[PDB]
Protein backbone atom coordinates (compact mmCIF):
# COMPACT_ATOMS: atom_id res chain seq x y z
CA UNK A 1 0.00 0.00 0.00
CA UNK A 2 2.84 2.40 0.81
CA UNK A 3 4.47 1.74 -2.57
CA UNK A 4 1.25 2.57 -4.43
CA UNK A 5 0.78 5.66 -2.25
CA UNK A 6 4.29 6.85 -3.09
CA UNK A 7 3.57 6.14 -6.76
CA UNK A 8 0.54 8.43 -6.51
CA UNK A 9 2.66 10.97 -4.63
CA UNK A 10 5.33 11.01 -7.35
CA UNK A 11 2.85 12.45 -9.84
CA UNK A 12 1.08 15.40 -8.16
CA UNK A 13 4.10 17.67 -8.75
CA UNK B 1 13.53 18.00 -10.06
CA UNK B 2 14.14 16.94 -13.65
CA UNK B 3 10.94 16.13 -15.53
CA UNK B 4 12.26 12.68 -16.40
CA UNK B 5 13.77 12.08 -12.94
CA UNK B 6 10.59 12.27 -10.85
CA UNK B 7 9.09 9.95 -13.46
CA UNK B 8 11.97 7.46 -13.26
CA UNK B 9 11.56 7.44 -9.48
CA UNK B 10 7.87 6.51 -9.77
CA UNK B 11 8.78 3.86 -12.33
CA UNK B 12 11.07 2.41 -9.67
CA UNK B 13 8.20 2.05 -7.18
CA UNK B 14 5.67 0.80 -9.72
CA UNK B 15 7.34 -2.71 -10.04
CA UNK B 16 8.29 -3.86 -6.54
CA UNK B 17 4.59 -3.80 -5.70
CA UNK B 18 3.86 -6.22 -8.55
CA UNK B 19 6.76 -8.49 -7.57
CA UNK B 20 5.75 -8.62 -3.90
CA UNK B 21 2.09 -9.15 -4.81
CA UNK B 22 3.06 -12.14 -6.95
CA UNK B 23 5.18 -13.54 -4.11
CA UNK B 24 2.38 -13.20 -1.54
CA UNK B 25 -0.13 -14.76 -3.95
CA UNK B 26 2.16 -17.76 -4.45
CA UNK B 27 2.67 -18.14 -0.69
CA UNK B 28 -1.08 -18.06 -0.02
CA UNK B 29 -1.86 -20.56 -2.78
CA UNK B 30 0.83 -22.98 -1.61
CA UNK B 31 -0.36 -22.76 2.00
CA UNK B 32 -3.95 -23.48 0.95
CA UNK B 33 -2.87 -26.47 -1.14
CA UNK B 34 -0.79 -27.90 1.72
CA UNK B 35 -3.72 -27.53 4.12
CA UNK B 36 -6.06 -29.30 1.72
CA UNK B 37 -3.58 -32.15 1.25
CA UNK B 38 -3.11 -32.60 5.00
CA UNK B 39 -6.88 -32.65 5.53
CA UNK B 40 -7.45 -35.25 2.80
CA UNK B 41 -4.65 -37.48 4.13
CA UNK B 42 -6.08 -37.44 7.65
CA UNK B 43 -9.59 -38.03 6.31
CA UNK B 44 -8.48 -41.08 4.30
CA UNK B 45 -6.64 -42.51 7.31
CA UNK B 46 -9.73 -42.11 9.49
CA UNK B 47 -12.00 -43.44 6.72
CA UNK B 48 -10.23 -46.78 6.24
CA UNK B 49 -10.54 -47.97 9.86
CA UNK B 50 -14.31 -47.52 10.15
CA UNK B 51 -14.84 -49.47 6.92
CA UNK B 52 -12.70 -52.34 8.22
CA UNK C 1 -2.14 16.98 -25.56
CA UNK C 2 1.03 17.72 -23.62
CA UNK C 3 3.65 14.99 -23.96
CA UNK C 4 3.83 14.61 -20.18
CA UNK C 5 0.05 14.89 -19.71
CA UNK C 6 -1.05 11.86 -21.73
CA UNK C 7 1.67 9.99 -19.84
CA UNK C 8 0.46 11.19 -16.43
CA UNK C 9 -3.04 10.05 -17.37
CA UNK C 10 -1.81 6.52 -18.16
CA UNK C 11 0.16 6.53 -14.92
CA UNK C 12 -3.15 7.22 -13.19
CA UNK C 13 -4.75 4.11 -14.67
CA UNK C 14 -1.73 1.87 -14.19
CA UNK C 15 -2.18 1.64 -10.33
CA UNK C 16 -5.89 1.18 -9.63
CA UNK C 17 -5.66 -2.11 -11.51
CA UNK C 18 -2.94 -3.32 -9.14
CA UNK C 19 -4.88 -2.16 -6.07
CA UNK C 20 -8.12 -3.84 -7.17
CA UNK C 21 -6.27 -7.01 -8.16
CA UNK C 22 -4.75 -7.21 -4.68
CA UNK C 23 -8.17 -6.67 -3.10
CA UNK C 24 -9.82 -9.41 -5.18
CA UNK C 25 -6.94 -11.80 -4.45
CA UNK C 26 -7.36 -11.22 -0.71
CA UNK C 27 -11.13 -11.74 -0.94
CA UNK C 28 -10.72 -15.02 -2.82
CA UNK C 29 -8.07 -16.34 -0.42
CA UNK C 30 -10.15 -15.46 2.64
CA UNK C 31 -13.25 -17.11 1.17
CA UNK C 32 -11.30 -20.29 0.40
CA UNK C 33 -9.87 -20.40 3.93
CA UNK C 34 -13.30 -19.91 5.50
CA UNK C 35 -14.75 -22.71 3.37
CA UNK C 36 -11.94 -25.08 4.36
CA UNK C 37 -12.43 -24.26 8.05
CA UNK C 38 -16.19 -24.84 7.87
CA UNK C 39 -15.65 -28.17 6.12
CA UNK C 40 -13.10 -29.37 8.69
CA UNK C 41 -15.34 -28.35 11.60
CA UNK C 42 -18.31 -30.26 10.20
CA UNK C 43 -16.09 -33.26 9.42
CA UNK C 44 -14.74 -33.39 12.99
CA UNK C 45 -18.25 -33.13 14.43
CA UNK C 46 -19.44 -36.01 12.24
CA UNK C 47 -16.28 -38.02 12.96
CA UNK C 48 -16.60 -38.04 16.76
CA UNK C 49 -20.07 -39.63 16.90
CA UNK C 50 -19.26 -42.67 14.76
CA UNK C 51 -16.18 -43.40 16.89
CA UNK C 52 -18.26 -43.25 20.07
Amino acid sequence: KDQLERAKAELLR
Amino acid sequence: NNNYSKLRSMGYALTGAVQTLAQISDINDQNLQQGIYLLRDHIVTLMEATLH
